[PDB]
């Protein structure tokens, strides 16, 4: 994935 | 009121789309994604370009010079990269976050590069040399969107950590900073394309309009779903002057600025359609979505 498809924080 | 109706439907990223962005000139789309790859769209008839690939983790944002031959892309793997759009070799790796590189950013000259990352930093990088020339502690939380203003005096960054905070680019020094009594986590910011507001995301399904040197929020757009992810907003200024975002609903608004009413709703995509553009010259949006959509849609209007 990446981090702003993961979850914010 | 808008009238935007699909145009195309942009399919072969592998995993979620992350983020999409017109070139200045407006003969192209880039989109960054989780499959770790950028794609070059043609922005007028959807045909595929190419595949610019070299990040060996997900890439989170890109953005495009104001001259339109380079990229920039923000990764998982602590980098950020600077490619050549024309041959699409990696020029330089920007190395020196010590978590996944978020959001980025040139400024309007094109000499510098602006990112936010999960460290919790903005840093300032020189595009010529790669060098990072500033580290900036910018926040308590990871940082979710880095902007320049009109002439890039000024940079526009937002965090989990509930702030808005706006440097100068020169010294580096925190102008001011805003908040909201509450912390909602902001989740986008920047500039409006005059440089005197600000837009900025909360994760309480808020939009708002802020002037920065006066501290006021000068108006909200809600109606949208947005609580989980950092979404980009956008100013559409070539046909009516709209508010455009994405939304966890899986679909595309797009607000009378002035007003604040909802205007329009696009529908198609089968995720959270987590990054929308504007184009600079035609009324046209792209949008983006998540892992059980992955493709992108390109959305035409009169007005």
């Amino acid at each position: 994935g990446c981090a702003r498809s993961r979850v914010f924080y | 009121k808008p009238n935007y109706a699909l145009k195309f439907t942009l399919a072969g990223h592998t995993k979620a789309v992350s983020s999409v962005k017109f070139s200045p000139n407006g003969e192209w789309l880039a989109s960054s994604s989780a499959d770790k790859l950028i794609k070059i769209w043609g922005a007028y008839d959807g045909k595929f370009e190419k595949t610019i690939s070299g990040h060996k983790l997900g890439i989170s944002d890109v953005a495009w010079s104001s001259d339109s031959n380079l990229l920039v892309s923000a990764s998982d793997d602590k980098t950020l990269k600077i490619w050549d759009v024309s041959s699409g070799k990696c020029l330089k790796t920007l190395k020196g976050h010590s978590n996944y590189v978020f959001c980025c950013n040139f400024n309007p000259q094109s000499n510098l590069i602006v990112s936010g990352s999960f460290d919790e930093s903005v840093r300032i990088w020189d595009v010529k040399t790669g060098k990072c020339l500033k580290t900036l502690p910018a926040h308590s939380d990871p940082v979710s969107a880095v902007h320049f203003n009109r002439d890039g005096s000024l940079i526009v960054s937002s965090s989990y950590d509930g702030l808005c905070r706006i440097w100068d680019t020169a010294s580096g020094q925190c102008l001011k900073t805003l908040i909201d009594d509450d912390n909602p986590p902001v989740s986008f910011v920047k500039f409006s394309p005059n440089g005197k507001y600000i837009l900025a995301a909360t994760l309480d399904n808020t939009l708002k309009l802020w002037d920065y040197s006066k501290g006021k929020c000068l108006k909200t757009y809600t109606g949208h779903k947005n609580e989980k992810y950092c979404i980009f907003a956008n100013f559409s200024v070539t046909g009516g002057k709209w508010i455009v975002s994405g939304s966890e609903d899986n679909l595309v608004y797009i607000w009378n600025l002035q007003t604040k009413e909802i205007v329009q709703k696009l529908q198609g995509h089968t995720d959270v359609v987590i990054s929308t553009a504007c184009h600079p010259t035609e009324n046209i949006i792209a949008s983006a979505a998540l892992e059980n959509d992955k493709t992108i849609k390109l959305w035409k209007s009169d007005c």
